[PDB]
């Protein structure tokens, strides 16, 4: 490769280390399950239950 | 058995025994480490569960590795399967015994030093060949060629990235380099030499981005892929020592060793040392990987021929002052 | 001089110790735990020249590191003339090495 | 929105590259459908339409009954040949269905784009280095699920 | 209650042995590395558990080997499909004792939707699965949810601590059904927010 | 001092004799090591410590490199040559290994009449070493450079793969 050529990439290195330094003095992007709940949106297909009418009957 | 030669005897025998299981006990805990720092770099946590702050998941890793089940390959080289990752701990273990961390505290001031350095180096490549050829793995046997070829190419300027210290110093021993770091060091003056022993460092670790297991996973062509258990895991703390090694050496051959202004020595030999390591994990978590040809053909055209003229540069300086 | 006999005998409690103790964890890794069997346990999950040229070319290039360690170590009582000398040695080295590059010999890629 | 096109030159780079400028695009695409969602049905006003909107079929029996035909035996599609080709992620997907007048298809054809990148392979890597190969395959945006089908 | 594998017997559980079995097992539920198989897109959940947002390296399970000697769970991430079950077996057995399986998604518990010609109807018709996760795909807080479970099956299980002296027989703890342990604080729901929102 | 010198010395030479006696090669290589790694040992005894350093670094660290690459990269495993077993079988190696232990008897009783007031083992640092190679030596140095350039140029020529 040509001096140049070197000296760029050399550049490029010390910017991609300088970024995830960077990136070490960020906030924490992790949702902490267990102790942590899962936000679940309203519409969310997970268990699936029978339910009942609002006189105490099962609606099935 | 009560004379001042005789407890001076036994006083030095305890600080190298000290220093032994230090050094063994920092290899697993940064293994450890490396875990907690890249997930630091990856904006997470990593393993901080098991104990306060994860603090308990090397000895986790360690019952695991223990209790896991010994096996070895039925058509396997009993011996040389053996052998390979005890050769792996033990040559950079050895390469630490030369390190002097603080004045009075070495277990060997020997006259060749860094010479002693190199002889571990080659046995460590020995190694990596004897895990790839006793696995009766072709595709191991391959990657593990590829390896040893790799750290070969890198090797070859190891040494010779050293010798601007050496001729700086006008010695091998290793409290000369440091007394010779006095007033400046040696990364000043060994710019060059440095980059490139850090890089040959790297290098001969097989840390990435010269990590032969890591950077062809598709080919199932890892030299690690039968050993497991403890022997996995020797290979594993035996890399984590010798990243540790390396950092110490860098640090005494072109950081100044323990000197330092206000701190005590120790913790200046310390606190530069694990900057070092924390190096280590850095150029892991941002650096990728170049291509095989592309990394020898560095190492080949780029470095060495750097070593060359670092080194004559070095010595006309040095000539050239000498009045 | 007792702190020679001192410091050797340090070195070789090291060297001691330090085999002993891969040897140890060797032994315990296979001493514990249980063993099963298994049907497939026991089955395993032409290189060409150039391994022999780059290795050949790590060695040749080690011995004449060799001579320039030598060099390195007593640069400054052997004066410019010893100067003048590694010079030359490092020409017809890097004159090697350019040879071997420019012929196709540390050429990887085809 | 724009279409980004290369150089001449489909390597694993410009690929990737341009699949950034589609990301790109793609943010632009959004940001329209952030500031302009129409206020309307989310549903047509077509018998066909499956399932109906749910409180007509809560509380009204044509409706309920259009909804329980369609859940249990099925809507009954015509019989004919249709065709639908879109730009999926990873290049062209389309969809042939052919009905038989049922409630079922008669025959459904997935084309999925992976299946003719994975075919391209060797003739693209021919020559090359086994590092070449899965940098290659790294950039061709390919799963094996639509390559199978 | 327990099985053994060399029936349902008793807890075969001196007190200094005791101790060194909780030892043990707290070392290897702490401790668990994965196998990197990816068979469908319940190992893109995996994966994303991985991730940054998840961060299953808190609980120690984040190795991820690439070597089947060197991981203790096999993840069954994926449909099994006939032409990759033979591979899933050998995979399998080349895998050390101890060695634990997750079965995840449904494709892997059961055959999932693809009752189809080409798929076998579930891992377990031919190799033995620890813990079951349902889902297409399983969330990744489910994997690790399912990760604890095992944790916990682990933590109470009987090994043999050395292949030289003592039983040799597997224990596995009899525990309680997830259905059944939660069942009163599910029944107990009466109302969930409406669909409507966000 | 000797103990080390002794102990090294029957060391190298059993080693030596497992090298010229075994069948695999991987193994032969390995206990070739361990000689050397006993020389090396020998060489500190004596005092030529830059000696012991480069038997290490050269001869155990890179020519049997070379050495145990070949051997992987042919993959010798079972040879016909090497399932044989022709130099253990008495007809074959009696007759050379008369002939050694005559060229050693000779050898030896002309060592045994030489003067011999001992070796002292007082150490002859790398730095004395390179004094003198650039020294007096300076055309040994520059004329093995050109002998490490021929055995390159001869080695790439030859051991090509075209
Ligand atoms: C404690 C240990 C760490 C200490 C820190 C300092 C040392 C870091 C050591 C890292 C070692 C990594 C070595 C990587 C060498 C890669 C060389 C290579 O092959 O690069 C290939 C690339 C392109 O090559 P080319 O042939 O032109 O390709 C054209 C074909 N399309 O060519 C290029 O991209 C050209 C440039 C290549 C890289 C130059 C050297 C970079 C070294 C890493 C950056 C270090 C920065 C300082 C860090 C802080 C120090 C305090
Ligand atoms: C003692 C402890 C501390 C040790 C410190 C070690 C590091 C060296 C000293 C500091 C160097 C600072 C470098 C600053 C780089 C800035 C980042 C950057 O912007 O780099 C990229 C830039 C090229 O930009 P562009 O072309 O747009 O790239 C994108 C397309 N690829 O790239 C450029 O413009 C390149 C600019 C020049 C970079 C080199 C500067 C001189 C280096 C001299 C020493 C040689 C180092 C390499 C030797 C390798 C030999 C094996
Ligand atoms: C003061 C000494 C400076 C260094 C001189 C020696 C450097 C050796 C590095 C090396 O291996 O260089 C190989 C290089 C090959 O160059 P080439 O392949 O022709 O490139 C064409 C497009 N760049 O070849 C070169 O870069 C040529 C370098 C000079 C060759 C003549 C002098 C040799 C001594
Ligand atoms: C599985 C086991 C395989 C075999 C492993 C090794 C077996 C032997 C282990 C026991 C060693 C006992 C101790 C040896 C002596 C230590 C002290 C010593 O070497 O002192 C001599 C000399 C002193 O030099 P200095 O301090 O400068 O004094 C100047 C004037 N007095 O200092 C010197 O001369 C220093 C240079 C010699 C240091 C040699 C260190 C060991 C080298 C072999 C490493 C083997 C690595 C593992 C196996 C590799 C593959 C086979
Ligand atoms: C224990 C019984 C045998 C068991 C089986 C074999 C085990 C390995 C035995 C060989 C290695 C250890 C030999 C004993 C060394 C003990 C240290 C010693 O002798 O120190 C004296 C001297 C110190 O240097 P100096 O300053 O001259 O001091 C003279 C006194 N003031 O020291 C010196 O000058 C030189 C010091 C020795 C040289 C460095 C170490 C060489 C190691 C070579 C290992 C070769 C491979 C062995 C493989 C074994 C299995 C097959
Ligand atoms: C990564 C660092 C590895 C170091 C290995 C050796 C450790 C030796 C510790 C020596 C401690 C005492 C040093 C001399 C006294 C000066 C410092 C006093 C406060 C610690
Ligand atoms: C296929 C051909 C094989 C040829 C093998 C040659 C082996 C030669 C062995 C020579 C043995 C000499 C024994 C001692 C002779 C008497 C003492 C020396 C001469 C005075
Ligand atoms: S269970 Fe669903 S998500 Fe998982 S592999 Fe099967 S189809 Fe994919």
């Amino acid at each position: 490769m040509t001096l140049k050529e070197l000296l760029v990439g050399f550049g490029t290195q010390v910017r991609s280390i300088w970024m995830i330094g960077l990136h070490a003095f960020a906030k924490r992007e992790t949702r902490m399950y267990p102790e942590e709940p899962v936000y679940l949106p309203p519409r969310y297909r997970g268990r699936i239950v029978l339910t009942r009418d609002p006189d105490g009957e099962e609606r099935c | 058995w009560i004379s001042p030669e005789l407890i001076e005897i036994l006083l030095t025998i305890l600080k190298a025994v000290v220093i032994l299981l230090v050094v063994v006990t920092c290899g697993a805990f940064m293994s450890f480490g490396e875990r907690r720092l890249l997930g630091l770099f990856q904006n997470r946590y990593g393993p901080n569960r098991v104990g306060w702050g994860g603090s308990l998941q090397l000895v986790a890793d360690m019952i695991k590795m223990f209790f896991k089940e010994d096996w070895i390959p039925k058509f396997s080289d009993r011996v040389i399967f053996t052998l390979a990752p005890m050769i792996a701990f033990t040559s950079l273990l050895l390469a630490f015994a030369i390190v002097p961390v603080s004045p009075g505290w070495v277990v060997a001031d020997l006259n060749i030093g860094i010479l002693f350095f190199l002889m571990m180096a080659g046995l460590a490549v020995y190694a990596v060949l004897f895990a790839g050829w006793s696995s009766n793995n072709k595709y191991s046997l391959l990657g593990a060629m590829r390896a040893s070829a790799q750290t070969l190419s890198y090797e070859v300027f190891l040494g010779l990235s050293l010798m601007g210290v050496v001729a700086q110093a006008g010695s091998f021993n290793m409290t000369d380099i440091v007394n010779s770091q006095a007033h400046v060091w040696n990364v000043i003056p060994q710019f060059f030499g440095f980059i490139t022993f850090a890089i040959a460092g790297v290098a001969v670790c097989h840390r990435h981005p010269f990590d032969q297991p890591e950077a062809e996973q598709e080919l199932a062509d890892g030299y690690h892929i039968e050993y497991s258990g403890m022997k996995f895991g020797l290979f594993f703390v035996g890399e984590y020592i010798g990243i540790v090694t390396i950092s110490a050496l860098m640090v005494t051959l072109f950081f100044g060793g323990w000197q330092g202004p206000l701190l005590p020595p120790f913790i200046w030999f310390a606190l530069k040392t694990a900057f070092f390591m924390m190096m280590f994990i850095l150029i892991r978590a941002s650096l990728p990987r170049p291509r095989y040809d592309q990394v020898m053909s560095f190492g080949w055209k780029i470095c060495l021929p750097l070593t060359l003229i670092n080194l004559l540069v070095t010595a006309a300086v040095i000539l050239w002052q000498a009045q | 001089s007792t702190e020679v006999i001192a410091h050797h005998w340090a070195f070789a409690i090291f060297l001691i110790v330090a085999i002993g103790l891969c040897c140890l964890m060797l032994v315990g890794g296979w001493f514990l735990g249980g063993r099963a069997r298994a049907r497939s346990k026991n089955v395993p999950f032409r290189l060409s020249a150039k391994f022999y040229l780059v290795a050949m070319f790590f060695v040749i290039f080690d011995v004449e590191a060799l001579y320039l360690f030598a060099w390195s170590t007593s640069i400054r009582e052997s004066g410019w003339v010893g100067f003048v000398e590694a010079a030359i040695f490092i020409f017809v080295l890097l004159a090697g090495l350019v040879y071997l590059v420019r012929i196709g010999a540390l050429d990887w890629t085809p | 929105f724009e279409i980004p096109v290369g150089g001449g030159v489909s390597d694993c780079y410009t690929r990737v590259m341009l699949k950034v400028e589609e990301l790109r695009q793609s943010l632009r695409i959004l940001e329209q459908c952030l500031n302009n969602m129409p206020e309307g049905p989310f549903k047509a006003d077509h018998p066909l339409t499956t399932p109906p909107p749910k409180e007509r079929t809560l509380q009204h029996i044509e409706t309920l009954i259009t909804h329980f035909l369609q859940v249990s035996w099925g809507p009954v599609m015509p019989a004919n040949e249709s065709f639908q080709m879109i730009e999926a992620t990873k290049g062209i997907n389309s969809y042939y269905l052919t009905s038989d007048g049922s409630t079922m298809s008669y025959r459904t054809r997935v084309r999925t784009p992976s299946f003719a990148h994975l075919q391209q392979i060797p003739a693209a890597i021919r020559g090359s280095l086994v590092s070449d190969l899965i940098v290659y395959l790294g950039s061709i945006d390919f799963v094996m699920s639509d390559v199978d089908r | 209650d327990y099985t053994l594998t060399r029936e349902i017997v008793t807890d075969p559980l001196n007190v200094f042995m005791g101790k060194l079995n909780d030892m043990v097992n707290w070392g290897r539920k702490n401790s668990i590395w994965p196998y990197n198989f990816g068979l469908s897109c319940c190992y893109v959940e995996m994966v994303t558990s991985f991730t940054a947002v998840h961060d299953v390296a808190r609980f120690g399970a984040e190795v991820l080997r690439a070597s089947p000697r060197q991981a203790d769970l096999m993840v069954v991430a994926g449909t099994c499909f006939t032409k990759m079950a033979p591979v899933i077996q050998r995979l399998y057995d080349q895998m050390l004792e101890p060695k634990w399986v997750i079965s995840m998604g449904a494709c892997a518990n059961s055959g999932g939707m693809y009752d189809i010609y080409s798929v076998v109807q579930g891992v377990d018709k031919f190799i033995p699965v620890d813990v079951y996760i349902p889902g297409c795909p399983p969330r990744p807080e489910a994997y690790m949810q399912a990760l604890m479970l095992l944790q916990e099956s682990i933590g109470k299980e009987r090994r043999p601590l050395s292949w030289v002296v003592g039983d040799q027989g597997v224990y596995r703890a009899n525990m309680q059904s997830e259905r059944e342990r939660k069942r009163g604080e599910r029944i107990a729901v009466t109302n969930l927010r409406t669909p409507d929102e966000i | 001092m000797e103990f080390a010198f002794y102990i090294c010395g029957l060391i190298a030479i059993l080693a030596t004799l497992r090298v010229i006696t075994h069948t695999n090669p991987v193994h032969a290589l390995l206990y070739l090591i361990i000689s050397l790694l006993a020389i090396s040992g020998v060489f500190f005894s004596l005092g030529a410590y830059f000696a012991g350093a480069l038997e290490i670094i050269v001869y155990a660290g890179a020519i049997m490199v070379l050495f145990v690459f070949v051997v992987m990269m042919l993959n010798l495993g079972g040879s016909e040559i090497e399932q044989e077993r022709q130099w253990l079988k008495p007809q074959v190696w009696i007759g050379p290994a008369i002939l050694s232990a005559i060229m050693l008897v000779v050898i030896v009783y002309a060592i045994l009449g030489v003067n011999d007031q001992g070796i002292d083992g007082t150490p002859i640092s790398a730095k004395a070493v390179g004094i003198t190679l650039f020294g007096p030596y300076v055309l040994a140095v520059e004329l093995a450079s050109m002998l490490l350039l021929a055995g390159l140029v001869v080695a790439f020529h030859v051991g090509r793969e075209e």
